[PDB]
């Protein structure tokens, strides 16, 4: 959703138009651990649910944090 | 002119052991002094569930200011210095820290803000406040107490800081500044704030245990971030001739001191280590010894995935083939990480160490990694015969921080 | 032993944006208390979005005030050996700006409240690291908090280092921030009472927050590359007084660094009521006869900038632009009795 794509854009520092959501966030856009750990933070801030290291390690791409927030 | 530096007092406040005798005797029968604790997982919710304490209500108990204030007064004992030998001008002090007083200055704003949920009340704001966020608290207040007139520093280089306060007492020493110099770190971060920024971080261990103290296990397979401690350790340095005239007992030379930044991440460490590697060859460059008398190390070891290879790859660099033979150990196993704190702690016991001719082992050592193929002396110690000692530290910042520390 | 120069200086206060800007008005100016945040300034052209997010406003003066002071010196940053280039800083209160909100949510909410980027905002050793990475400089680095004297002691260690021969090139200097609710709040309210036990009662003055750094450097390196080299730093002083006794014969060692020379201007710590009757009497014991100048109700009590930011005006001064003095020395000391004093001298 929209939510998700503004936080990546800005946390990564990207143009939002030229985000790619299928794109690897570790390889392309060399996001290191800390960045995650803070996306974490947030997708707990706005959804309101539970999210541990365990769960978010496994967010590869912009897709992966949109199928998580839906279940 | 350059003067030869040594440590001919100690003075410890440990987990593993408040004073020097009783620190020494549970770190060589290789006793953990982690302790389980409930407020963190209870109150915050943090997946830790174990502290290095010495000995849920928010206390500012002045920790950081008070294992300062101890650990120098059974220094100065132990060295055995009256105001009498003492000449004020040319004894200094070097006092680190990481957070110095944060327990103190976190206590403060949810006091003001009533439990951080309303804007900051001025009128609530004390006199005494003001004391808790002064860093050189420690540093000062020891200055005071014992008449210390030649330069009085905090350095707080993060996990380097101990080190780096070393490093320049050193320097005052072998330049001819100082005569004396009362050096170390003293940390107090079991409140709140500090372990929650490493808990939201993700360095702290946070894997479900039955034992809580093998959660610091150092070049394990198993590790998974570093149990956090709270501790305070002080070394007195002076001069060679000094300490001879007087007729002093010498612990170890303080021979060499080293610094560099990795220019990689703030908090990751790199596989390879080639930044420390240039940090343990400056050090030996700076002591004028060579690598081959290098027979014993006392590493960081502070128990993550990142720093344990990265201090193993380090030392096979410099070493290469030679690297196997070596000793080499982590007080953090059986201490936990005191950050600042942990470098002067575990120098305290590197001076004990080449004295007593013991090496105190890594205790919790479970199943051994593959990367992580050195001798780390697992479980139980030995006698040993130190020549020349390499003490390495790291800290936030890409810091990298060596002493080589020799017998006399 | 080796020879120490200022090669650049960049600085940013209330007062101005640039060395320059600063410099014309407190010359102008030289012809209860509240904090002076800064005018006209965002730190968006300098600093990228990804690295401004995850530091404080303490670390983000700090690195405006290198570029700066980079730009002045002309070194080829690129071709520099980053080995030989070490980043010394002076900060006492850290970046409380960055985490106070996350430190009252923790209470609150829980390890939710608080995200990952406090472990590194906070501390005051973040300004090296942070340095470190953009520039890539790799040689000794360090951060004192030594209270007021935190980057006194920070640019007379980065000389020592490049005397000893640790370096060629060392950015020094210090930097603060103190608009954050906690702090700003303490200051108010607390620092107008309290007086010290060494040096007596303060004077009427407010604070000032920003950043002051200097690029010092090796002598033989500087004439190497054909800098245009503003002054000579010729002597460090870093002592301490713990009783009034002491306090008096510890500012004889600050009239050691005049060499006896009546061509000098004094700049003085200007917080304390009694530092002008002691310090003239030390100089009068030595024969040392100099001009008194107070810059502290003109910059205010920046704490670590404070004596930093003297030293990148005496700089200035000294580099071909009161009449015509050819020393420089600027004295400092806190509140539990330092006494840290730095000397500069033309050509
Ligand atoms: C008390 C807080 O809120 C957390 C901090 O900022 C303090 C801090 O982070 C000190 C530090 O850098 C520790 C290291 O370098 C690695 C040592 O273990």
């Amino acid at each position: 959703e929209v939510k998700i794509k503004t936080i990546l854009s800005l946390f990564l520092n990207i143009n939002i138009d030229d985000f790619n959501m299928d794109a690897n966030l570790a390889d392309a856009y060399d996001m290191d651990s800390t960045e995650l750990a803070d996306l974490a933070k947030e997708i707990e801030k706005e959804f309101g649910i539970s999210v541990t290291k365990s769960q978010f390690s496994h967010w590869e791409t912009g897709r992966a944090v949109l199928d998580f927030v839906s279940s | 002119q350059p003067r030869r530096v040594v440590v001919t007092g100690l003075g410890v406040v440990a987990p593993t052991g408040v004073g020097v005798n009783e620190f020494w005797n549970n770190i060589h029968n290789g006793k953990s002094g982690v302790s389980k604790y409930e407020w963190g997982r209870e109150r915050f919710g943090f997946k830790s569930g174990a502290i290095g304490q010495v000995y849920f209500v928010l206390k500012s108990e002045r920790k950081y200011l008070q294992f300062a204030l101890d650990a120098a007064e059974m220094a100065m004992q132990d060295a055995n210095l009256r105001p009498s030998d003492i000449d004020g001008r040319r004894f200094g002090v070097a006092i680190a820290t990481a957070i110095a007083d944060a327990a103190g200055m976190e206590e403060c704003l949810l006091r003001i803000t009533k439990g951080g949920k309303e804007n900051i009340h001025p009128d609530l704001i004390k006199s005494e406040d003001y004391d808790s966020f002064d860093f050189s608290s420690a540093a000062t207040s020891v200055a005071k107490k014992y008449g210390a007139s030649m330069s009085v520093s905090n350095i707080s280089t993060g996990c380097a800081a101990g080190l780096d306060a070393l490093g320049i007492a050193m320097e005052h020493i072998r330049y001819g500044r100082a005569d004396i110099m009362l050096a170390g770190a003293s940390e107090a971060p079991l409140c709140p704030l500090s372990i929650g920024s490493f808990e939201a971080l993700g360095a702290l261990s946070s894997r479900e245990l039955e034992n809580q103290q093998a959660a610091t296990c150092p070049f394990s397979l198993e590790r998974d971030g570093f149990v956090i401690a709270e501790g305070c350790g002080i070394l007195i340095l002076e001069s060679y001739e000094h300490a001879k005239q007087r007729g002093a007992h010498i612990y170890a030379e303080l021979a060499g001191y080293a610094s560099v930044n990795n220019a990689y991440h703030m908090t990751d460490l790199p596989a390879d280590g080639m930044a420390m590697a240039r940090c343990i060859d400056m050090a030996l460059k700076d002591a004028q010894i060579s690598p081959s008398t290098v027979n014993y190390i006392s590493a960081h070891g502070s128990s993550t995935a990142q720093n344990d290879i990265n201090e193993s790859n380090a030392i096979k660099f410099v070493l290469g083939e030679s690297a196997f033979g070596i000793p080499i150990n982590s007080l953090k196993s059986m201490t936990g990480h005191a950050l600042a704190a942990a470098n002067a702690i575990e120098s305290v016991a590197l001076c004990l160490e080449i004295e007593k001719q013991y090496v105190h082992p890594t205790i919790n050592y479970q199943t051994p990694d593959p990367d992580c193929d050195l001798d780390y002396i697992p479980n139980q110690g030995c006698s040993y015969p130190i020549k020349t000692a390499l003490k390495l530290s790291s800290g936030f910042s890409g810091i990298h921080s060596v002493i080589v520390m020799r017998a006399v | 032993r080796k020879r120490v120069v200022v090669t650049g200086v960049g600085a940013i206060h209330p007062d101005g944006n640039d060395v320059t800007a600063i410099k014309s008005k407190v010359i102008q100016k030289l012809l209860s208390s509240i904090i002076r945040t800064l005018s006209d300034f965002d730190g968006a052209k300098y600093i990228n979005n990804r690295l401004r997010r995850k530091i404080d406003e303490f670390s983000v003066y700090g690195i405006v005030a290198v570029e700066m002071a980079l730009k002045a010196s002309r070194l080829d940053v690129d071709k520099l050996d980053p080995n030989r280039v070490g980043i010394y800083v002076g900060n006492c209160f850290g970046g409380w700006q960055h985490i106070e909100d996350e430190v009252k949510a923790l209470h609150i909410e829980g390890i939710k409240g608080m995200g990952p980027y406090v472990a590194t905002a906070w501390f005051p050793a973040a300004l090296q690291g942070q340095l470190s990475l953009l520039y890539g400089f790799s040689a000794q680095s360090k951060t004192f908090s030594t209270s007021d004297v935190a980057g006194m002691q920070a640019i007379g260690y980065a000389a020592e280092a490049i005397s000893n021969g640790v370096a060629e090139v060392m950015l020094c200097g210090a930097s603060e921030h103190l608009s954050s609710p906690l702090v700003k709040n303490l200051l108010e309210k607390t620092s107008s009472q309290k007086h010290s036990e060494v040096f007596g009662e303060k004077q009427p003055g407010d604070f000032s927050e920003g950043a002051a750094f200097l690029v010092l450097e090796e002598r033989q390196h500087a004439l190497e590359r054909g800098a245009s080299i503003l002054c000579e730093l010729t002597g460090f002083v870093d002592y301490f007084a713990p009783d009034k006794n002491t306090r008096n014969n510890t500012l004889e060692y600050t009239a050691e660094l005049f060499n006896h020379n009546e061509n000098a201007v004094f700049i003085m710590d200007g917080i304390y009521d009694d530092e002008k009757e002691i310090t003239s009497k030390a100089f009068s014991n030595k024969e040392i006869k100099t001009s008194f100048i107070n810059l502290r109700p003109y910059l205010d009590n920046q704490f670590s900038v404070s004596g930093v930011i003297d030293s990148v005006l005496a700089s200035s001064f000294l580099s071909e632009s009161f009449s015509n003095t050819n020393q420089i020395i600027i004295q400092r000391f806190s509140n539990q009795g330092h006494v840290c004093a730095l000397s500069f001298s033309a050509i």
